[PDB]
């Protein structure tokens, strides 16, 4: 199951 | 940097002539990702040859099996051939069906 | 005993020749479960092992939703690199990530993991503690702020202490038919003359899962490692995994040398001698 978060940038 | 890849060559049972088995070439320990590997017969390329999906290990390296049935015989020569940013030419390792 | 799930995922830029290549594969212990290719011809995440395939079209599409959104931001983030490293538009570039869990007997977290590298080199790294960052260079630090200003952290805690361990121990049970068994290599000892005065003597472990087993030779008791040829366990693209152990020996000695065997589907170590 994939850890989901969002607009994750470096 | 780069690190160019160790391969090895091998099949996935012990080898019985006239028997159904897997041709392997496993390279790995290799940056960047872009690679190029055959497997050869009798010094020519296999044309159906599967490959796993790239992957890498704790320090970063690349690794991937590229594989094919093959029935192996006594007098066929099988190898896999690799090229690599690393490497000036392909490099040819022949199967060993003692390694 | 103790289980792993992590996934990796490798993004490629390729100037010239469109966007750049993603791909990824989530493990459980050494069995790979799912992968996502950005250039298959209708990219979507897809089942590996029999034991995920029960899983509905909402996990499917969910998890290929994260895939394709996670090549979305390495695209984005390897032009941000570019400019953190004064870089052309010119070359190929990699970004590579891990993540994950480890669980014990019991199930409960043991470590977790979320470890970033960019061309090859550590990029950045979330600490064991979960809660803090180690940025390997001055570009890194700039990722470093960006992440503690957004609380990465704190949500990536979240997950690694909730549902990465309770997804791992449903996929246990789930497939608990082969990840909860082990099988014990298949040992033999083979010799192999060089010449008249030595000959190798290969030590082998085949048909074995998972990965991890000691392969060594001793000399009268000590430990041959400066002199044994030892190469890296390899798939055998059954699920199961290979590996061998060799040295050369004076021919006639061949009796002062000891095979040792560990893995953790043997009851006890294995002591092996050539025989013939």
């Amino acid at each position: 199951k994939r850890w989901i978060i969002l607009g994750l940038n470096k | 940097i780069q690190r160019t890849p160790k391969i090895q060559v091998y099949s996935r049972h012990p080898a019985e002539n006239g028997k159904s088995n897997f041709l392997n070439c496993y390279v790995s320990g290799f940056h960047p990702s872009d690679i190029e590997v055959d497997l050869l017969k009798n010094g020519e390329r296999i044309e159906k040859v599967e490959h796993s999906d790239l992957s890498f290990s704790k320090d970063w390296s690349f690794y991937l099996l590229y594989y094919t049935e093959f029935t192996p015989t006594e007098k066929d020569e099988y190898a896999c051939r690799v090229n690599h940013v690393t490497l000036s030419q392909p490099k040819i390792v022949k199967w060993d069906r003692d390694m | 005993g103790s289980h792993s799930m992590r996934y990796f995922h490798t993004s490629v830029s390729r100037p010239g020749r469109g966007e750049p290549r993603f791909i990824t594969v989530g493990y459980v212990d050494d069995t790979l479960f799912v992968r996502f290719d950005s250039d298959a011809a209708s990219p979507r995440e897809e089942p590996r092992a029999p034991w995920i395939e029960q899983e509905g079209p909402e996990y499917w599409d969910r998890e290929t939703q994260i895939c394709k959104a996670k090549a979305q931001t390495d695209r984005e983030d390897l032009r941000t690199l570019l400019r953190y490293y004064n870089q052309s538009e010119a070359g190929s570039h990699t970004l590579q990530n891990m993540y994950g869990c480890d669980v014990g007997p019991d199930g409960r977290l043991l470590r977790g993991y979320h470890q970033d590298a960019y061309d090859g080199k550590d990029y950045i790294a979330l600490n064991e503690d979960l809660s803090s960052w180690t940025a390997a260079d001055t570009a890194a630090q700039i990722t470093q702020r960006k992440w503690e200003a957004a609380r990465v952290a704190e949500q990536l805690r979240a997950y690694l202490e909730g549902e990465c361990v309770e997804w791992l121990r449903r996929y246990l049970e789930n497939g608990k038919e082969t990840l909860q068994r082990a099988d014990p290599p298949k040992t033999h000892v083979t010799h192999h003359p060089i010449s008249d005065h030595e000959a190798t003597l290969r030590c082998w472990a085949l048909g074995f899962y998972p990965a991890e087993i000691t392969l060594t030779w001793q000399r009268d008791g000590e430990d041959q490692t400066q002199d044994t040829e030892l190469v890296e366990t390899r798939p055998a693209g059954d699920r199961t995994f290979q590996k061998w152990a060799a040295v050369v020996v004076p021919s006639g000695e061949e009796q002062r040398y000891t095979c040792h065997v560990q893995h953790e589907g043997l009851p006890k170590p294995l002591t092996l001698r050539w025989e013939p």
